[PDB]
């Protein structure tokens, strides 16, 4: 709910004692108490003025040890006090497994722990030292109910493995095999449950983000913008223009439901290979959509505008978009209907009245 | 489940010795997981298999508690495993 | 919707 990993617990204070923080280069959660130290280890770098020594009174001390990915904070607070343990913590981790830590010291006491992934308030044996790791295997199961991040990202992972070397595959997958994917991506980006306003999935040649729209978002229209840093790929930038009408519920609709917007980003066109293979400019292929809605006849249209190296010699740019045929089974093709083209030399923009 | 069958071989009060088709694809790795049935995802555990091997072997059970068990597939491939993990196949063994 | 921009001769 409210963070990404909240460990609680108390600590009985025998003497003077400091706490202790240490960046792991293994991507767990430790904690171990021994009667003068306690020490927290995490992978996020260590915020610099982390002070070294607890409340002198003696006593029982009621602990959570906070982690936040969005607000990027990891912070212990402890007893009356809050304690910065890093600034920068801003990393897509899960944490679901507890590993076993036999370390020796003095036990914590109450202990419980709760994640995104195991939201519940589990309490935990008492112990001096925690462990909190991950799990590698998908073990959400297929409830439908919502999509763990890092299982989508591994998937994205896959894809982009498969962008890089398409030559390397053991098959050259069939339309409705790339049809189903594309499908099954849309879907877990629409139900991934993450607690920022944005998530986004930066891989190798492939980029999808998710926007979580407010309820102000029918009211003005939406702006976005791209960095690819110039190289000479042909292509090295893009803005996009979303109308209100585009994000407007529909006439019979009710209930205000929360509504996402998808931007998958494509350096590659190897998933949109036509008959014929024909090429488009820089690869790029640009997936938007709005959640589980088609809008078409628009008034001011949707307008996409591409910064590109020109090679007009003997190649015109037209501006299209994917269209498939359902019980085809067969490769898709280009369409430029409802889609405008005004191609400068260095600069070209889409006008469609749909998406 | 790309791991076309799962079977218990053999088993004593604490271990068990699983055995599983092999799909007919390049596996790079198995992923087999287990915990009590009953119990929180914190406490399961998992381990990695090569995906030329077809039987593990799970050991320190406590006796007379069930025990759920899964076996995942998984390949860099895109196009045998697009998920990277496939649909896993699991038995409830109660030892 | 995936939007691109053909390269037609
Ligand atoms: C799972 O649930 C448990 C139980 O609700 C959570 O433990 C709770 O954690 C919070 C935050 O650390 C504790 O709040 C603190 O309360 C103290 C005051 O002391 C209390 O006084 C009452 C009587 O008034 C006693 O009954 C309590 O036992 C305790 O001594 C305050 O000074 C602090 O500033 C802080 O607000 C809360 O006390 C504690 N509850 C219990 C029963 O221990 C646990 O965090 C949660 N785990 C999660 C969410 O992951
Ligand atoms: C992947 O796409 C997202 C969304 O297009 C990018 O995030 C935006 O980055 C720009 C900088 O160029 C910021 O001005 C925006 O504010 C970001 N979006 C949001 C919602 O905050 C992201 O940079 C892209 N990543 C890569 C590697 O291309
Ligand atoms: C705390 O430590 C003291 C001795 O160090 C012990 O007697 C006591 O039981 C411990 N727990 C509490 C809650 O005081």
């Amino acid at each position: 709910p409210r963070e990404d990993f909240r460990f609680c617990g108390q600590r009985n204070q025998t003497q003077q004692s400091t706490l202790h923080y240490d960046q792991s280069s293994e991507p767990h959660i430790f904690v171990w108490n021994t009667e003068e130290t306690l020490t927290i280890r995490a992978p996020f770098l260590a915020a610099p003025d982390i002070p070294r020594f607890f409340p002198e009174p003696r006593g029982l001390y009621h602990f959570c040890l906070y982690w936040s990915r969005h607000t990027g904070r990891l912070h212990l607070r402890y007893g009356k006090h809050d304690y910065l343990l890093s600034s920068q913590a801003s990393r897509l981790l899960c944490f679901q497994k507890q590993e076993q830590s036999l370390k020796q010291g003095a036990p914590l006491i109450a202990t419980s722990v709760s994640s995104w992934q195991i939201p519940q308030n589990t309490s935990l044996p008492g112990a001096p030292s925690f462990i909190f790791s991950f799990h590698n295997a998908p073990h959400k199961v297929s409830h439908n109910a919502s999509v763990d991040m890092c299982d989508l990202k591994k998937e994205l992972q896959q894809l982009s493995r498969y962008l890089q070397h398409p030559q390397k595959a053991a098959k050259r997958p069939t339309a409705a095999f790339i049809s189903q994917q594309l499908q099954s991506l849309e879907s877990k980006l629409t139900s991934v449950s993450f607690l920022g306003d944005t998530l986004s999935f930066e891989e190798d040649r492939v980029n999808a983000t998710v926007w979580k729209l407010p309820p102000t978002a029918g009211l003005e229209d939406l702006h976005i913008h791209s960095q690819k840093e110039e190289e000479q790929s042909e292509v090295q930038a893009y803005s996009l223009l979303l109308p209100r009408a585009v994000f407007q519920q529909t006439r019979g609709r009710r209930r205000d439901d929360a509504k996402r917007l998808l931007v998958v980003d494509f350096s590659s066109q190897a998933l949109f290979q036509d008959k014929n293979s024909s090429q488009v400019l820089g690869e790029k292929v640009l997936g938007i959509v709005v959640q589980n809605t088609k809008v078409t006849n628009l008034s001011d249209p949707v307008v996409l505008t591409f910064q590109h190296q020109p090679q007009p010699k003997n190649v015109t740019l037209q501006c299209v978009f994917w269209v498939e045929d359902p019980a085809s089974s067969s490769t898709g093709s280009w369409s430029s209907a409802g889609c405008e083209t005004v191609s400068r030399d260095t600069q070209t923009s889409c006008l469609c009245n749909h998406l | 489940s790309v791991p076309t069958k799962l079977e218990v071989v053999a088993a004593t009060p604490t271990s068990l010795l699983i055995s599983w088709d092999a799909p007919a694809v390049t596996v790079d790795h198995y992923v087999i997981t287990y915990g009590e049935t009953g119990g929180s995802p914190w406490s399961w555990q998992e381990f990695e298999v090569p995906g030329s091997k077809s039987t593990a072997t799970i050991s320190g059970l406590k006796p007379g508690v069930d025990y759920t068990i899964t076996v995942y597939a998984s390949s860099f491939d895109w196009t045998i495993f697009p998920n990277y993990y496939s649909s896993p196949i699991s038995i409830n063994y109660r030892t | 919707t995936y939007f691109a921009v053909l390269m037609v001769s």
